[PDB]
């Protein structure tokens, strides 16, 4: 290693020693890509070695299994799951690719050359060198467009993914017709963020979710090829600030914005995320209630679409600030969920009254009741229920899990962006260490007002 | 103002660690050095006024000075048997509280 | 209405097209430093 | 109906547009100042007393 | 150095580790016994006879939920001596009365005492200024304005405050509930100093950090520094300019700005201190007369103080049953104010 | 510099210390244990085991009333 | 020389010599601020009554309309309208616009964008001027708590209803109903901010009176030591062996900083960090992950509950539940 006699940076900022280190650099990446596999494969088999099959998934506090269900990996029609070999396989898997990585972080940052630039000129590079690291950036781009092509794959050939929409019930099934409309895909990414629009958080079908995927394959691979025979232009070199710190402030920034993005995608999307495998969303849980109360007042004699609540705006069903007919109470703020269970009784201008009136089904009443009770409300501890109950019930639901654990993760990220930027901006002028004495840049102007 | 010499920091057997108590890197005073980063030194050292005032902060308050430390306490006066007693003592008072546990609970 | 849109429209995106121009007009210069 | 409003909220539009005036009103303010700052990019990157080549910009 | 005085003065204000000073004698004792009756108190000493809970470790509660626990509203204000005419010896019966409480509470405040007589004594032992022993006199203030004048005021000690987690928790939520402690003027200045000094704590920091001036080679700036040294760290010329161009104003007095730091938190205590005084004797600012009667006469008129109110009113229906035992309050399910549906 | 006494860094690192201290942190960790576990506890702070909290005279929250006979009164409540 | 209308207008945009620094973040900062400032003192001053839980209830909160500083207030958005964006030409007329609660969603808006320029324009300025850019990151702490109760809270309940009010009254109920409803008090998150603000008035206080004892005498007993103080001047006004050696007998030797530079990061570092973990525990309860329950935790051998403190707050926590919102609510969980 080094020290702060040779360095200037104390053991409490020690990754900085290794800026201008090639090897040990690669190696340090190398290891962590290896510990982030290596907890990959550990998670799996840990849930894969404390699943009941009398539960639901979301009932046992799981977060990388339903990753796989989506796949439609194990899993059947109507969302129970069947086997559970490929999840053990997949877990195997990761763990033993965790160790060849771990060996290789670990030999590139011990033994391996400290500085690649003159043994290994193709690999080798300088933070100043704009060439080099666009061309490195082209690499990594065609990587990932790879990958989301890999996942392309998988929906139409290699059995599919699983559809929660799929007419009969959700089941695994194969995309033939992706949308690739340009003013589809347009529309979701310059979509509004508010209510009823939702971005791209309000992707509602699988064959956009395949459509976007092969636009954004198709995307990165010609970035990639693009600035693999080029170099920055003038107005870029203007803008910039080029050195490792810099771009690594640029990185947090983008996966800051991706994190408060999978928060918000995990607490209200349910196409992508089924309510069969992580629960219902925030909005799914009061509909159900409301719906289940409506259900079982109709069947004790009483006219639903008539009845006049306290207010005087309508118990059971009124009309949304548009007009569409909503359910009433204070579920009347959730009117733009759109769930599976759902979807049938809801008729042109809204819910139908007559469908509603004769035509519930029992396995929508059971689907509205299950997601009823099992709420994303709960405790730090584990206790389920609202802050006022007692300690009967053990549940937390998934959603709260990832979109708290993500949210924070996101902020702490944008932060970490603000202070490299600022740092990269500093250093780069010259004046990160402190002011100079000699040349005070405030004696040299005029004084204020 | 400060010596060095009489601050007790002459009794450390890596040299690095030594200069890191004291505040002081020979490295860093020469005019070509470049930290991690890149940028060059000016040739003021860890202190620019190490000269005028003798010291750093770290040259001024140490907070580990092996100078100061007693003369005994590096070696056990009672020797090999005494350690042999201990040795003796510690298993029979282990054995004589986890029998005192063990009894004094449920099963 | 739609008056009101088009007046708060042309506004933002002027601020917001001022911003983007100002900042990539060499702002990293424009600094003390020697 | 009672009275009549613009009826947007909550459709998914693109960038809120509605009607082609406010496209309008979006890309001429955008090229007008494009423009200017367009002419001037020259006479600014000059104030640095270095030629906008390969090595430019604030780099370490 | 002669005298009985002068020897025990000598050996008394000695250059030690731990000083102890004149005022050890009065300090380290009542300390000493405050900690340990607290530590007792949460680890072994229950409350279930004086208020009907579980406050101990042995009866299996955390550090949250775990107190030492106030005396029965029945023992008044009495000072409940392990040798009154209460417990009268019995140190068993003692702990089960709620004399532990006491105990704490009559150690600590001689112990504060103590701890600001050692503020003097040493500020005058090293011969400068006694303002870290005058800044003090806040959360002493806060300690006896809330401790024992409160209680002082009302029905006994009962309904002091008890020392653990969750008991203060309780304390503030009735505070709420029938004091309405947050409408109170001096409970705002108090919340105002306490949040403008935390502002002044990290502005002063980050002002401070962010102008220092290149007196070494490193990247880390910690070690450019020498206490002894007579120029100053950092730039006040450039942090007065950074913030008379971002807020509006800057201060251009190191004195000044040291001077208002320490001023802000001790006057925000020193009035909510005020209001709590006169909170003791329920002289809360609890309504707005018009706007109750405006409300009376019409039934439209809706404010968020009037939310306040009837959250208010919930919360000391519902807690009143249970948090005051003495009053031996049963109220049928019918006649507790509720909602609809909730 | 140094009030007179000796090194923290100098006695933590102590044979001698550590030898005298692998008995005395131990032997105060079981002491402890065996007071909990003996009953101690319960008996010298007056405190309810599990099944002491209710008695068959009263099964509700006791309640003391008086100030002056509270002696006897928490006597009565305690009874077993 | 500046020829070019652009490289003038830039030049003037960046120039340190202005009263108040413009910036390139200052460019966005000034009009949304300006904009949210006029539509608050406006709304403050003479709004009519607002529908905030959608019941067809209006709730008053001007000044003109039977108010003072303590009640008024500018009542969140309808919760009909949920999270809706509803800007001022999607209302019918101004009249039905001024009824549904647009004006604190135009306000929130407009603010969250100039706290972020505010902040960027912090650091723009410490650039310009050769310092180092992290009183920014110090300020990202209340931008945060803000976020947190203005942005955040409504994201994740589904309305800006469930947001804080712009009164002091509705602050006082903001915060009963989220104690309520997610229990904040027992929250770790929580602890850690009372804690961060505590010890910032603690540390706030002792660094003021150390250095106001350690003043070096340069005035009479006739004037302040502020005038003993001289602007600009070279060498320390006071002691800092003296202050660190009073401290150090205080409690003892290795406890005092003996570091000015450490100290000072001491003081920026803890206030900041309990607030980033205070406005994480809002975000985090914003998504239903409410405090520690430790209720009917303790249970003797037969089986009955023996109550707690946790128990008290309980029970007072059900009282202020019951009533937050009377009229709104037909199902017996509040789901929302
Ligand atoms: C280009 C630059 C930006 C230009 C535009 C800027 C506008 C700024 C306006 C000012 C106010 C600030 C922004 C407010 C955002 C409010 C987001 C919201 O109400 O909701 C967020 C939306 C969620 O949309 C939801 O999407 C849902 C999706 O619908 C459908 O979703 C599924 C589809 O299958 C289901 O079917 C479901 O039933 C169905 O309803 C619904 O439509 C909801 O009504 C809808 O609200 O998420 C999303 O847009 C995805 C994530 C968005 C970004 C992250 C948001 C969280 C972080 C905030 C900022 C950082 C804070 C921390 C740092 C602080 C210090 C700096
Ligand atoms: C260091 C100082 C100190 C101080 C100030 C206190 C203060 C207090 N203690 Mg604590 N205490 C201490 C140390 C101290 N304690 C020690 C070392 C112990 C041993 C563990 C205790 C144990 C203890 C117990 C067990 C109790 C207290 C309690 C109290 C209160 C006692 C009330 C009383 O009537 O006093 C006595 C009154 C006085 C005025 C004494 C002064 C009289 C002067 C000196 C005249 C001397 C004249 C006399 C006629 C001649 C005597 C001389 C001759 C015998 C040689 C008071 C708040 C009580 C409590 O808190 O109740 C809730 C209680 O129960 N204390
Ligand atoms: C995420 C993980 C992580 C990684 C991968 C690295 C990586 C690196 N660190 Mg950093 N570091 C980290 C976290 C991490 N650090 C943290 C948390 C701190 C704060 C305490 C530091 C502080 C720090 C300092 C102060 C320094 C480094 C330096 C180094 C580099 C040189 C390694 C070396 O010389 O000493 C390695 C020393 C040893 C011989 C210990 C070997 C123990 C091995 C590696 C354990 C892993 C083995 C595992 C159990 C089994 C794998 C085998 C396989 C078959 C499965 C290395 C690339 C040095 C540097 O700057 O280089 C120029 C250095 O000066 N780091
Ligand atoms: C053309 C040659 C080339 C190629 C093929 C790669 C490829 C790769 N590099 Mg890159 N790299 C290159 C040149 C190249 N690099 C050079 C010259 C340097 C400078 C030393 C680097 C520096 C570098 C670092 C420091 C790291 C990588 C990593 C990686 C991997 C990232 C993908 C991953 O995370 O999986 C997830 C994403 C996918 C889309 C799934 C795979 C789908 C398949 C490919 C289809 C990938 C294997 C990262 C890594 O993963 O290391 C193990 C890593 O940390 N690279
Ligand atoms: C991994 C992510 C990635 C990253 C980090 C970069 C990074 C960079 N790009 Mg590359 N690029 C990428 C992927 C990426 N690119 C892809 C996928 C493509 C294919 C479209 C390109 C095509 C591309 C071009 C054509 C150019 C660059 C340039 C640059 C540089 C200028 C920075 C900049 O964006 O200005 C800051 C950003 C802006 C001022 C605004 C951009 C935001 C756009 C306009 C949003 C709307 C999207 C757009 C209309 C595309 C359609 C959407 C889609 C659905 C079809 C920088 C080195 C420039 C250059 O230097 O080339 C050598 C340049 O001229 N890139
Ligand atoms: C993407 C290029 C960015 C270039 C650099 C920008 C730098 C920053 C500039 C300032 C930005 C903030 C102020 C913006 C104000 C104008 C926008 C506005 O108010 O729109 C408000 C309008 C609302 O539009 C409404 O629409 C309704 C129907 O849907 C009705 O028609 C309403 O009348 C209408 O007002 O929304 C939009 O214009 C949609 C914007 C979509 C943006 C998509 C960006 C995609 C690429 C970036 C992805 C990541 C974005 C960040 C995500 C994480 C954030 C934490
Ligand atoms: C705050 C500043 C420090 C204040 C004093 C802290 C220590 C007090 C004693 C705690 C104790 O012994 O708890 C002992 C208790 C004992 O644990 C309890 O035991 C009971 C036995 O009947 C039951 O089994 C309970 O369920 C069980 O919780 O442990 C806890 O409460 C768990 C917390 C562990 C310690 C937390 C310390 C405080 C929080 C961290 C503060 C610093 C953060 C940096
Ligand atoms: C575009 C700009 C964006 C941000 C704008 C900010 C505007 C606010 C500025 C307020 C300055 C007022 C200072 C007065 C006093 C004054 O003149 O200050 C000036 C004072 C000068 O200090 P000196 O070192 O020169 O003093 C020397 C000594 O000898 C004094 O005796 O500096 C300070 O004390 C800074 C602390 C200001 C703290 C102010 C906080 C806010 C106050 C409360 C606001 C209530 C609003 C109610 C609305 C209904
Ligand atoms: C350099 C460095 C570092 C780092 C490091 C790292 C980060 C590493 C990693 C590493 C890794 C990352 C590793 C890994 C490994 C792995 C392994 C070794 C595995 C194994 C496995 C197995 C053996 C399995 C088995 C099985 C099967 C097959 C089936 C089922 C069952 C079981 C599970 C049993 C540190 C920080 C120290 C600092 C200094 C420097
Ligand atoms: C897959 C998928 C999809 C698709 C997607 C896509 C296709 C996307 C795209 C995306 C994109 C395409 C994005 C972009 C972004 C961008 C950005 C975010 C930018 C930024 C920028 C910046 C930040 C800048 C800055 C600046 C300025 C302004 C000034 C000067 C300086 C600088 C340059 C720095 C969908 C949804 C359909 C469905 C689901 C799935
Ligand atoms: C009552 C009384 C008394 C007194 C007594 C005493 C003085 C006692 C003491 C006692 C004591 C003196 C105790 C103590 C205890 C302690 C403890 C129980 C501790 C614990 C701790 C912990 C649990 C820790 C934790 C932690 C960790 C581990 C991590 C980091 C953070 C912390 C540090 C928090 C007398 C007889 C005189 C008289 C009568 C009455
Ligand atoms: C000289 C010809 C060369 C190039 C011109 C090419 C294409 C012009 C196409 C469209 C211009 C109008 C764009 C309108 C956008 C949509 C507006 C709306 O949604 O109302
Ligand atoms: O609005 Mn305001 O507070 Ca959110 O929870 Mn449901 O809704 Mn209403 O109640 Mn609770
Ligand atoms: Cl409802
Ligand atoms: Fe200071």
């Amino acid at each position: 290693g080094r020290d702060q006699e040779s360095t200037g940076f104390a053991w409490w900022a020690g990754n900085a020693r290794l800026i201008n280190l090639s090897g040990k650099l690669l190696g340090a990446h190398v290891a962590h890509a290896g510990l982030i596999v290596f907890w990959a494969g550990a998670m799996n088999l840990f849930e894969v070695a404390h699943f009941v099959p009398e539960k639901p998934m979301y009932e046992q506090g799981l977060i990388l299994l339903p990753h796989l269900a989506t796949l439609g990996y194990g899993v059947g029609p109507g969302g129970e799951v069947i086997d559970t070999y490929p999840y053990f396989v997949s877990g195997v898997l990761h763990l033993i690719s965790s160790a060849v990585l771990g060996f290789g972080g670990v030999y590139h940052s011990l033994v391996g050359p400290e500085t690649l630039e003159e043994s290994f000129p193709f690999f080798g590079y300088v933070w100043k060198d704009k060439n080099k690291m666009t061309t490195i950036l082209g690499i990594h781009l065609i990587v990932l467009g790879l990958g989301a092509w890999l996942l392309v794959w998988k929906a139409m050939y290699f059995g599919g993914i699983y559809d929660t929409w799929a007419p009969g019930g959700g089941d695994v099934r194969i995309i033939t017709n992706p949308t690739v409309s340009p003013g589809v895909i347009f529309g979701y990414l310059f979509r509004s963020p508010f209510g009823g629009d939702g971005w791209i958080v309000s992707v509602d079908n699988m064959e956009d979710v395949i459509g976007g995927h092969i636009w954004i394959g198709t995307l990165c691979i010609f970035g990639g090829i693009w600035h693999i025979l080029t170099k920055p232009w003038a107005w870029a070199r203007r803008a910039f600030v080029w050195s490792g710190e810099a771009y690594l402030s640029y990185s947090l920034g983008a996966i800051s914005i991706m994190g408060f993005t999978a928060c918000c995608m995990a607490w209200f999307n349910t196409t992508a995320y089924p309510s069969e495998f992580y629960g219902p969303t925030g909005p799914e849980a009061s509909q159900s209630q409301t719906f289940t109360f409506l259900v079982r007042d109709q069947r004790l004699g009483a006219n639903v679409a008539s009845a006049q609540g306290p207010t005087g705006l309508g118990k059971y069903l009124m009309r949304s600030p548009t007009g569409e007919i909503i359910f009433g109470g204070e579920t009347m703020r959730f009117w733009d969920f759109r769930g599976p269970w759902l979807e049938p009784l809801r008729g042109p201008n809204g819910l139908d009254l007559n469908k509603l009136k004769n035509d519930i089904q029992p396995w929508q009443e059971r689907r509205a009741a299950e997601y009823m009770t099992h709420a994303p409300l709960g405790s730090l501890n584990s206790v389920g229920g609202v802050a006022t109950e007692i300690n009967a019930v053990n549940y937390v639901s998934p959603r709260s899990w990832l979109a708290t654990s993500h949210f924070c993760l996101g902020f702490f990220f944008f932060v970490g962006h603000l202070w490299h930027a600022g740092r990269a901006r500093a250093a780069a002028a010259g004046f990160e260490k402190g002011i100079d004495r000699d040349n005070e840049p405030v004696l040299s102007m005029r004084p204020l007002d | 103002k400060i010596d060095i010499s009489k601050q007790g920091l002459n009794s450390i057997q890596n040299e690095t660690v030594k200069l890191n108590l004291m505040g002081k890197s020979k490295t860093m005073e020469s005019k070509d050095w470049v930290d991690p980063q890149g940028r060059k030194g000016k040739g003021y050292g860890v202190y620019r006024f190490a000269n005028k005032y003798g010291a750093n902060v770290d040259g001024y308050s140490p907070i580990y000075t092996p100078d100061t430390w007693s003369e005994s306490g590096d070696s056990y006066k009672l020797g090999t048997k005494g350690l042999i007693a201990w040795a003796g003592l510690i298993v029979v008072l282990l054995g004589v509280g986890i029998n005192l546990v063990i009894s004094t609970s449920a099963l | 209405m739609l008056t009101l849109k088009i007046f708060v429209y042309t506004v933002v995106t002027f601020f917001v097209s001022l911003f983007i121009f100002g900042f990539l007009s060499n702002d990293p210069g424009r600094n003390p430093g020697q | 109906l009672v009275d009549d409003r613009l009826a947007g909220e909550g459709t998914g539009k693109i960038l809120g547009i509605n009607d082609p005036s406010l496209f309008w009103a979006i890309t001429i303010v955008f090229t007008i100042v494009w423009g200017v700052f367009y002419v001037s990019t020259r006479e600014i990157d000059a104030a640095s007393d270095r030629e906008n080549d390969d090595d430019f910009g604030l780099t370490l | 150095k002669r005298g009985w005085f002068d020897v025990v003065d000598d050996w008394l204000r000695r250059d030690r580790f731990v000083f102890v000073g004149w005022s050890g004698l009065l300090l380290f004792p009542t300390a000493y016994l405050a900690l340990g009756g607290w530590f007792t108190g949460t680890t072994f000493v229950t409350s279930w006879y004086t208020h009907g809970l579980a406050s101990s470790y042995l009866e299996g509660c955390n550090f949250l939920t775990a107190a030492v626990s106030t005396p029965a509203n029945s023992m008044g204000h009495s000072l409940l001596f392990l040798w009154g005419p209460e417990a009268q010896g019995d140190f068993t019966r003692w702990c089960q009365l709620g004399g532990l409480w006491t105990f704490v509470a009559l150690h600590g405040s001689f112990s504060l005492i103590g701890f600001m007589l050692r503020q003097f004594e040493i500020a005058r032992s090293v011969k400068i200024r006694p303002y870290n022993a005058i800044a003090f006199s806040a959360p002493i203030s806060v300690f006896v304005s809330v401790f024992l004048i409160y209680p002082l005021g009302q029905s006994g000690w009962f309904f002091a405050p008890s020392f653990g987690v969750a008991a203060i928790f309780r304390f503030i939520l009735f505070f709420q509930g029938f004091h309405n402690w947050t409408l109170n003027p001096f409970h705002m200045m108090g919340v105002a100093g306490v949040l403008g000094a935390a502002l002044l704590c990290a502005i002063h920091g980050a002002t401070v950090e962010n102008t220092l001036f290149e007196d070494g080679d490193g990247a880390n700036t910690f070690r450019a520094f020498n206490p002894t040294q007579a120029e100053e760290t950092y730039s006040m010329v450039t942090a007065n300019r950074f913030w008379s161009q971002i807020f509006g104003v800057a201060f251009s007095n190191k004195r000044w700005l040291h001077f208002f730091m320490l001023f802000v938190p001790v006057t925000g205590l020193w009035m909510s201190a005020i209001g709590v005084v006169g909170l003791a004797l329920n002289l809360r600012a609890y309504d707005f007369v018009s706007q109750e009667i405006r409300a009376a006469e019409d039934p439209e008129f809706e404010t968020f103080y009037t939310k306040n109110i009837l959250l208010n009113e919930g919360i000391r229906a519902w807690m009143a049953a249970q948090d005051q035992p003495h009053e031996k309050l049963v109220f049928p399910e019918e006649v507790l104010p509720r909602g609809n549906a909730l | 510099g140094a009030t007179g006494e000796r090194p923290f860094s100098d006695i933590l690192t102590s044979i001698r210390y550590w030898v005298i201290h692998s008995i005395t942190i131990p032997s105060l960790f079981i002491a402890g244990w065996l007071f909990v576990s003996t009953g101690l506890a319960y008996d010298v702070f007056g405190s309810p085991r599990p099944n002491e909290y209710f008695t068959e005279d009263r099964q509700e929250t006791p309640l003391i009333t008086d100030r002056f006979n509270a002696l006897e009164q928490v006597k009565k409540l305690s009874e077993v | 020389e500046s020829t070019s209308l652009w490289a003038r207008f830039c030049e003037w945009v960046t120039s340190t010599e202005n009263r108040l620094y413009i910036g390139w973040f200052g460019v966005l900062m000034i009009p949304t601020l300006l904009t949210a400032t006029s539509v608050f003192i406006i709304a403050f001053i003479a709004a009519p009554p607002v529908d905030i839980d959608g019941i067809r209830e209006p709730v008053s909160g001007s000044l003109l309309y039977g108010n003072n500083i303590i009640t008024g207030a500018i009542i969140p958005t309808s919760n009909a309208i949920g999270l809706h964006f509803y800007p001022i030409w999607e209302a019918a007329s101004l009249d039905e616009w001024l009824y549904n609660g647009g004006p604190y969603q135009l306000i929130v808006c407009h603010f969250f964008l100039g706290v972020c320029s505010y902040m960027g324009r912090e650091w723009e300025l410490s650039f310009r001027l050769g310092m180092r850019p992290w009183i920014a990151v110090a300020y990202s702490a209340p931008v945060a708590a803000a976020t947190a109760v203005f942005i955040i809270y409504p994201l994740g309940q589904g309305s800006f209803s469930d947001g804080m009010p712009l009164g002091i009254s509705g602050t006082f109920n903001f915060m009963i109903v989220f104690q309520a409803e997610h229990n904040i008090l027992m929250h770790p998150f929580h602890m850690l901010g009372v804690a961060g603000v505590f010890g910032g008035s603690l540390f706030s206080a002792m660094h003021g009176s150390l250095v106001t004892s350690s003043l070096i005498r340069e005035t009479t007993e006739n004037e302040s030591a502020n005038e003993g103080y001289k602007f600009g001047q070279e060498e320390e006004t006071y002691n800092i062996v003296a202050a660190h050696g009073y401290f150090g007998r205080l409690i003892f030797q290795y406890a005092s900083f003996n570091n000015s530079r450490s100290l000072h990061f001491f003081l920026a570092a803890w206030p900041v960090v309990g607030i980033w973990f205070t406005a994480l525990g809002i975000s985090t309860m914003a998504f239903n992950l409410n405090g520690f329950n430790f209720n009917q935790s303790v249970v003797d051998s037969q089986g009955r509950v023996i109550n707690t403190w946790a128990d008290i707050i309980n029970r007072a926590n059900l009282g202020m539940e019951v009533m937050h919102e009377r009229n709104a609510h037909n199902f017996p969980l509040d789901l929302a």
